[PDB]
RNA sequence: UACCUGGUUGAUCCUGCCAGUAGUCAUAUGCUUGUCUCAAAGAUUAAGCCAUGCAUGUGUAAGUAUGAACAAAUUCAGACUGUGAAACUGCGAAUGGCUCAUUAAAUCAGUUAUAGUUUGUUUGAUGGUAUCUACUACUCGGAUAACCGUAGUAAUUCUAGAGCU
RNA sequence: UGAUUCAUGAUAACUCGACGGAUCGCACGGCCGCCGGCGACGCAUCAUUCAAAUUUCUGCCCUAUCAACUUUCGAUGGUAGGAUAGUGGCCUACCAUGGUGGUGACGGGUGACGGAGAAUUAGGGUUCGAUUCCGGAGAGGGAGCCUGAGAAACGGCUACCACAUCCAAGGAAGGCAGCAGGCGCGCAAAUUACCCAAUCCUGACACGGGGAGGUAGUGACAAUAAAUAACAAUACCGGCUGGUAAUUGGAAUGAGUACAAUCUAAAUCCCUUAACGAGGAUCCAUUGGAGGGCAAGUCUGGUGCCAGCAGCC
RNA sequence: CCCGUCGCUCCUACCGAUUGAAUGAUCCGGUGAAAUGUUCGGAUCGCGCG
């Protein structure tokens, strides 16, 4: 027996039944350009956890309405959608679970709040910013752009201590440039 | 098998050890001993998982083998030793007495008694028969035999012991109206009242328990501990008193404390 | 740029002798805290006498850095650590010296000798 | 998470299948392959055959030291009481690891029984008459290892005598 | 106890009874030599624990081009014995003729170990389950057996069969479906490495040992995150606003490299980080396609039912 | 538009002398290693015995 064998993993997007909608391909490079991402992979993982989202809370939606189970899981299901800025304090229903769109999710990426905070000219920048280590969520350093931002956590962001943008320590580039500049 | 099987895999392990999954290969195999390898707690896990003294088993072993650690009184050795219901565990240079009882969720718990509390543990009674010589003896599930019991005594009571002298200072007999401990299946841990008794020929027999709160469970008479006469135990439980709360109220009360 | 060593899981173990907690340290301006270091600063904090009854070890380095958790332990004298800790941590402190050896080779030195009998066999191993 | 599209005709509506589309903790192969974290891996055909190495040994204050072993002491007495190799004694090697050949009410799953048996060990209790006229119980007897010294064989933890304890 | 002439007591005897301590370490004390503590190991009985053996009911794929099968020589049952740890045709003697079967016996196939489970998911279902957990079986094929609490053991022995090493030719030694590794087979699968540091097991044992197990090596099986550029000036275009440019400009950074520390049983990797590390940012993204299904050219050259393409048309 | 013999190439199975061959499992009868139990036997070893 190797106790590595125990650990266990699972897949987080599925590929397109139809490889070739043309409008489902207007609609997703749209989306694509507009936040940003690398490829469709990112976008079929968010549509991925939307529908495990959605399919939640119509299953929760069946049960009858003082279900013990039903309470608990939609109390929780609410609690995570409230967490994550998904769903405002007067959504506080289950059934507005069911009216959440692959772009909620999206706008809580870190690239999209690095872009709208102001941080960021263009998404892009954003995005480079991120994978650059030059923003921290709190006191964590964070290069994930997927990385899920919760309300809580929007109001912390900022450049890192250790960046030329946050602190000092310019980066090499402008280290070179000023040695050579020095003779 | 060709014959007895020397080691337990993790898997294997009984689940309210509460081990982890990638901790390693194997888990602690309980010895022989007063309890049954399912429903016991090796002092290694005691020692390391719950009160974290040795950080692993080379310690466990070491602070084992200086005679520090006491089961019922007497000291063991045996890392793998299984300590179950009722028993008391006592650390003398920690001044820390523990009586092992099982929380509302089925988990061994060791709840810390007072040193008068830690000089006398319970016992139930399995049955009662004539040795040789015609001397009457009882036994207890925990192993324990004692000679010369008393005649009113019999199977399923329970028996105030003394630890220090080894002798029967009190029973409580097995009927309506008492305060039971709940020792195995879905219901272990919980405290309650015995409504009424089922006894079927042949069969197991049923036992109705009635919870403070009012709520009411069932369970077979194996699995139901005598804690006392009438409803006040003779023994301290843990926290909780043996109330099984249910999710959502758990859930309340973990939202309040948050905020 | 000063470094801090905050301990957060305090445990008096009068089992083993010792003191067992977890250490946290905020060194915001270097890479990182040489054990050394982290020894004498243990030792200055809690006032130990003899310096090398203090082990630390298991340290991981935070992902944006600037920070960095371990765990230390602090023995009332150095006869309870050199009764109570591996070899290899009391190597690393310098307490014991590393024997040199190969497992490989006492196995076939042990399998070889299991053929020779009485005193030979003593060099019998060696061949 | 209740979905279809191309293909028989000059055209039509059908039956009906072929083809496509998506999936596999599904194998293999092709091309390509910068970084981080996980992770299967001689099962399928051959339970086919195997060079070499390793995978089971084991010592506490508490069974047995006279190594012709080391060390400290003893100026005079001392059976031995520091380490102890080797060897006898005891225990273990029936666990673990590997594989799926045989096996179709058989194995096996759930659920039963032993008032139909065995069970080193652990834990708790329990041990009363032996010589009776021999007549050690303030303690019985004979060996053997290590050791030592005569060896046999091409050869093996192959093996014979001899002297101790 | 649901249920036992059960637990258990008493008597008569019986057995040529492996039982009823000729053992060991610490200390060192009270009476007048006698008493005396804390332990270790060991023998026997019961209970308990760790288990096994046997066992009740129900449940398994395809096949009738398998309809009768079992019963001399046990098949079904009874009586009395033997054997067994114990029940039992388990075996023996005698006796009876029974037992199963279209509600599929019996026979055959399986590229059939069973289960927990895996894939796919309206629901119902279909397909898979060698492989880390549970149970069973095997150690080249059979058979027999000693030791032992426990084995019909195979990193135990004995014999035969098949392979097969050494030999001085007289003999002698064998068992990788353990970890590596080799041959063979094939479409088809890695190093003859390090370590007991973790998990645990085992021994007289706190200490030894452990190819169990872990570490590291090979590893695009499978899974996760995620670089290959971002921003301004200028020039073009489209409506201050956007898009393009191997034009200009400085900024940012990790792939790599490397002190150091950290990691680690010791190493290595990761994380952290001095000094370096980008303009055609040569630090150069590939695999398949462009008639329809099905997203994308009635572009240009060659070939001319050839060569070729084309899952289908 | 269409059927068949006949003629050519290739592919797949079918029948078939050879009282065909190999392997596995059962059936009838026979021989039968090793081990265990039993009978006899008595090299030899200790005090007429074991
Ligand atoms: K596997
Ligand atoms: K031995
Ligand atoms: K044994
Ligand atoms: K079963
Ligand atoms: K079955
Ligand atoms: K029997
Ligand atoms: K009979
Ligand atoms: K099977
Ligand atoms: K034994
Ligand atoms: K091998
Ligand atoms: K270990
Ligand atoms: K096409
Ligand atoms: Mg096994
Ligand atoms: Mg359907
Ligand atoms: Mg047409
Ligand atoms: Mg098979
Ligand atoms: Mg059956
Ligand atoms: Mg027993
Ligand atoms: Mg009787
Ligand atoms: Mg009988
Ligand atoms: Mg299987
Ligand atoms: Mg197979
Ligand atoms: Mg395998
Ligand atoms: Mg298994
Ligand atoms: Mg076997
Ligand atoms: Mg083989
Ligand atoms: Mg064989
Ligand atoms: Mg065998
Ligand atoms: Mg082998
Ligand atoms: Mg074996
Ligand atoms: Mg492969
Ligand atoms: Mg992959
Ligand atoms: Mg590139
Ligand atoms: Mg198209």
């Amino acid at each position: 027996v190797h106790v590595a064998f125990y650990r266990n993993y699972g897949k987080t997007f599925k590929k397109p039944r139809r490889p070739y909608e043309k409008e489902r391909l207007d609609a997703e490079l749209k989306l694509v350009g507009e936040y940003g991402l690398r490829c469709k992979r990112e976008l079929w993982r968010v549509q991925y956890a939307l529908s495990r989202i959605r399919n939640a809370a119509r299953m929760l939606l069946t049960l009858d309405e003082k279900d013990p189970r039903r309470i608990f899981e939609g109390e929780a299901l609410l609690r995570r959608m409230n967490r994550y800025g998904l769903l405002d304090e007067s959504q506080n229903k289950l059934d507005y679970v069911l009216s959440l769109t692959v772009e909620n999710f999206l706008e809580r990426r870190l690239q999209t709040l690095v872009f709208k905070t102001g941080m960021a000219k263009s998404i892009h920048h954003a995005r480079v910013l991120i994978r650059q280590r030059h923003i921290r969520v709190g006191r964590q350093v964070v290069n994930v752009p997927s990385f899920m931002v919760r309300l809580d956590s929007q109001k912390h962001i900022d450049f890192s201590l250790i960046s030329p943008f946050g602190g000092g320590r310019p980066g090499r580039v402008k280290r070179k440039n000023q040695k050579a500049a020095a003779k | 098998a060709r014959g007895l099987k020397k080691h337990l895999k993790r898997l294997n392990a009984p689940k309210h050890w509460m081990l982890d999954k990638l901790g390693g290969a194997f888990a602690p195999k309980p010895s022989s001993g007063p309890h049954k390898s399912r429903e016991c707690l090796p002092l290694i896990i005691i020692l390391r998982n719950r009160l974290k003294y040795a950080l692993t088993y080379r310690e466990v072993i070491s602070i084992l083998m200086q005679r520090q650690v006491m089961v019922d009184s007497k000291v063991r050795t045996d890392k793998t030793y299984p300590a179950g219901f009722m028993d008391v565990v006592s650390i003398p240079k920690t001044n820390e007495n523990f009586r092992l009882l099982y929380d509302t969720k089925g988990r061994f718990r060791l709840h810390s008694v007072r040193d008068e509390e830690a000089k006398f543990k319970l016992c139930k009674v399995r049955s009662v028969q004539f040795g040789q010589k015609g001397i009457p003896y009882l036994n207890t599930y925990d192993g324990r035999t004692i000679r010369y019991p008393d005649p009113l005594i019999k199977a399923n009571d329970t028996i105030k012991l003394d630890l220090e002298s080894n002798k029967i200072v009190d029973f409580i007999k097995f009927d309506v109206g008492n305060v039971v401990m709940v020792t195995g299946g879905r219901n272990r841990g919980r405290v309650g009242v015995i409504k009424n008794r089922e006894k079927h020929k042949g069969s197991f027999e049923t036992v109705h328990i009635q919870d403070a709160l009012g709520h009411e469970f069932a369970t077979r008479l194996g699995n139901v501990f005598t804690l006392g006469k009438g409803t006040k135990p003779w023994v301290s439980l843990p926290k909780g008193k043996g109330i099984k709360l249910s999710i959502i109220e758990e859930a309340r009360k973990r939202l309040a404390a948050q905020s | 740029k000063a470094v801090t060593i905050r301990t957060r899981k305090f445990m008096t173990n009068r089992l083993l002798a010792r003191k067992q907690f977890i250490i946290d340290v905020l060194h915001p301006g270097r890479a990182n805290v040489s054990k050394a270091e982290l020894k004498e600063k243990l030792a200055r904090m809690y006032e130990v006498k003899d310096p090398n009854a203090i082990f630390v070890f298991k340290f991981r380095t935070h992902f944006g850095g600037g920070k960095s958790t371990g765990f230390g332990l602090i023995y009332d004298s150095v006869e309870n650590a050199k009764k109570y800790e591996p070899k290899y941590r009391l190597i690393r402190n310098g307490l014991d010296t590393k024997v040199e050896k190969s497992r490989k080779q006492m196995k076939e030195r042990k399998n070889r000798a299991k053929k020779v009998r009485g005193v030979k066999k003593t060099k019998a191993g060696d061949a």
